[PDB]
């Protein structure tokens, strides 16, 4: 009756450090629609934080795009951090910036 | 091309912390229009594309009142759905609706849809035909008489081959920028060794319109269907799209490797490989 | 009405 979100971590444009961007997590496939998502700059929860409209897949499962705007450094690291009825402790996706 | 008009309403509710909170979102193709809320502070259909906006206060205010006439219907489609599956009221659920129509290049109707879900489960759907029903279970079946009784999906019809299609085309007019634009996918193949003898190659493509796309990885001209790693298609929040598509090769077999893009903004399929 | 106006109980 219930299903894990998929979790992508990813930019607008491909990254190029001191030029602005936007960071992406994509949650989709999950069921029920109640999710808690932050996005993290060095282990710390971004307050400037929007998301798109509860929108659902074919199969009924919600997706969510949560982004914010930033200009990447080789300095600081983001990640994405997902909870869910479903997941028993907060799951964390680092952006992997070499892609 | 052809293009769809969609509506998606999502009515959960939330015993203990109020009344079920009813969303409303329409789509063109995959390009997000209006939506409604009613939890916003001010509940009312809302533009959400620029090419909506000039429409007026006649359009909004029926918008407005529709959504809030719909949002007490589900409400109580969530009480009906608890005594139909015999369920206690401290648990929270969840009614999917989506229906809307597909139109070809010509604007003619292809097909409507009118489906509905309860806690993620098909519950009943219009059939092609519109004019019968697909009952999921005995408890749909309830609803099913009811609507029969009603001639609902006679109704439905009228708007799907009637409104739902004029308001379609108008929309693709006022939009015609935009929603008549495909952009195809700017490509490219990353090479990362993984050990001394595999290496992941990697074909992507970024910033299409719209979301519909075929990555295939190919070895040797044959599809690698069930050894590609395909990640699902992303939004990128500027209107376009992202995906991309994976495979771990042999350390030497390269360019034995081939990657293959259709998308409708193409005119003829890509063949990419590692450079 | 753009959305349908025919919601009819379950």
């Amino acid at each position: 009756i219930q299903r894990t979100p998929k979790i992508q971590v990813y930019s607008r444009h491909p990254a190029e450090n001191g030029k602005s961007n936007f960071l992406n997590c994509y949650v989709s496939g999950f069921h029920p629609s109640d999710i808690e998502v932050d996005l993290l700059k060095n282990g710390e929860r971004i307050e400037k934080v929007e998301h798109s409209d509860l929108s659902f897949s074919k199969d009924w499962s919600f997706y969510l795009l949560y982004y914010t705007e930033f200009t990447p450094t080789e300095k600081d690291e983001y990640a994405c951090r997902v909870n869910h009825v479903t997941l028993s402790q907060p799951k964390i996706v680092k952006w992997d910036r070499d892609m | 091309g052809s293009h769809s008009m969609r509506y998606f309403y999502t009515a959960m509710s939330r015993p203990g912390r109020g009344e079920p909170r009813f969303i409303a979102v329409g789509y063109v193709d995959d390009t997000q229009f209006v939506r409604f809320d009613s939890d916003a502070a001010s509940p009312r259909m809302a533009p959400r594309a620029p090419w909506i906006e000039q429409e007026g206060p006649e359009y909004w205010d029926g918008e407005t009142r529709n959504m809030k006439a719909s949002a007490q219907t589900y409400r109580e489609n969530l009480r009906i759905a608890l005594r139909y599956y015999n369920q206690s009221e401290a648990g929270s659920h969840i009614i999917q609706v989506m229906y809307g129509c597909d139109v070809g290049p010509d604007g003619r109707l292809l097909r409507g849809h009118d489906q509905s879900a309860y806690d993620g489960k098909d519950y009943i759907a219009l059939n092609e035909d519109l004019s019968s029903w697909t009952a999921a279970d005995t408890a749909a079946q309830i609803t099913q008489r009811k609507w029969e009784a009603a001639r609902v999906a006679e109704q439905l019809r009228a708007y799907l081959e009637g409104l739902c299609v004029e308001w379609l085309r108008r929309y693709l007019e006022n939009g015609k920028e935009t929603l008549q634009r495909a952009d195809p996918p700017k490509t490219h193949v990353t090479h990362h060794p993984i050990s001394d003898h595999e290496a992941t190659l990697r074909c992507w493509a970024l910033g299409f319109y719209p979301a519909e796309i075929t990555l295939t990885w190919q070895r040797d001209g044959e599809d690698q269907t069930q050894d590609t790693e395909l990640v699902e298609t992303r939004p990128a929040g500027d209107r376009t799209f992202q995906k991309w598509a994976a495979v771990v090769v042999p350390s030497g077999e390269e360019q034995r490797y081939t990657c293959h893009v259709q998308h409708e903004g193409l005119p003829k399929p890509l063949t990419l490989r590692w450079e | 009405t753009s959305t349908t106006s025919v919601a009819s109980s379950w």
